[PDB]
């Protein structure tokens, strides 16, 4: 395994999450935004593949397309308690 | 068929070096470079070979 993780790269959703690859217009809002005083952008779709960043840890660079066509970029990652960050 | 000469062995000479673009060629965005229906330029050279 240690001799294959360095060769790790961008991953396609077909092989890790067929359900998300088939995901289309939901009732959900874009995760990072909710304004009750303004219209809510609905999740339109997600990218076919994610990009793996290389370090001691390996976050994943997710792209997401909203109902307005705007693209939003996020870092997916584990081993973390982000509640402290929300409070800060 | 008095001639019965059969083939016995096969040599697979894969001279291609993954990720190296010779000066002879200038590619374009739709240069799908599938070989054996398998295009892991993403995975890096060793997995590809
Ligand atoms: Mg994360």
């Amino acid at each position: 395994i240690s001799k294959q993780l360095p060769q790790l790269t961008s991953l396609e959703l077909q092989y890790v999450s067929p359900k998300l690859l088939m995901c289309r217009d939901l009732e959900l809002a874009v995760p990072g935004t909710y304004d009750p005083n303004q219209p809510i952008i609905r999740i339109q779709s997600i990218a076919p593949s994610l990009q793996v960043i290389t370090s001691k840890q390996r976050p994943r660079k997710l792209t997401l397309m909203g109902s307005n066509g705007h693209e939003f970029v996020f870092l997916l990652k584990g081993h973390e308690d982000l509640r402290q960050d929300e409070r800060v | 068929m008095k001639d019965r000469m059969k083939t016995v062995s096969v040599a697979l000479v894969l001279c291609l070096n993954v990720g190296v673009d010779p000066p002879d060629v200038v590619k374009t965005t739709p240069c799908a470079r599938l070989e054996c229906w398998i295009d892991p330029l993403s995975m890096g050279p060793q997995k590809a070979l």
